[PDB]
């Protein structure tokens, strides 16, 4: 039982380390993507170089959106909009000059 | 690579070998997954040794 | 890379567009008209030579 536990943990400990891995940000998928679907540069990466001190505030003005893509214009997305129905539940789009 | 291949351009060149490059983006998924197969074997030959 | 960047610039903006060839006596005369056809198409410039 006790290893086992520490296995549940360590399995836990690696896939969160994963999500903390790669390329920018937590992951390349869908949002990486929309950085080529559209013209959607990731915010976390648009602040990649963001102060230790600024972060927290980052983070949290942010919110969710944190981890949002911006993307000049999101009227443009909406022709491909109805593809994704394989993207996080939940998805942050964002206008401006990335 | 645009440059030099319009500079030689033509059928018979480096270009319409090197279009894999010049067309073609680079990916960093397949980098770090062959990576990550790399770590796991080296793991299993460190246990097997 | 125009398709890409039109859409993250100004949209009033439209980029040049200019490409080369050395050793341009490769091409005839009718080489030099359809290039040109085409060249004017698409709003291109020339340094052929």
């Amino acid at each position: 039982v006790e290893r086992d536990e520490v296995a549940a943990q360590k399995r836990e400990l690696e896939k969160q380390i994963e999500r903390l891995s790669q390329p920018s940000g937590a992951e390349d998928s869908r949002m990486i993507a929309l950085a080529e679907r559209f013209g959607g540069v990731l915010l976390s990466e648009i602040y990649d170089d963001i102060t230790i001190d600024d972060a927290p505030y980052f983070s949290a003005l942010y919110g969710p959106a944190r981890h949002g893509i911006v993307v000049p214009d999101l009227s443009l997305v909406r022709p491909h909009l109805e593809t994704l129905e394989d993207c996080p539940e939940d998805l942050y789009l964002i206008e401006g000059d990335p | 690579r645009l440059i030099e291949a319009s500079l030689y351009g033509g059928i018979s060149s480096a270009i319409t070998r090197s279009l894999r490059d010049y067309l073609l983006p680079e990916n960093s998924g397949v980098r770090k997954a062959f990576q990550d197969m790399e770590a796991a074997l080296r793991e299993n030959r460190i246990t097997l040794e | 890379w125009e398709e890409e960047s039109r859409r993250l610039r100004g949209k009033d903006i439209s980029p040049c567009r200019l490409l080369f060839l050395d050793q341009a006596a490769r091409l005839d005369a009718k080489s030099i008209a359809t290039l040109f056809e085409l060249c004017e198409r698409l709003q291109m410039q020339l340094i052929i030579a």
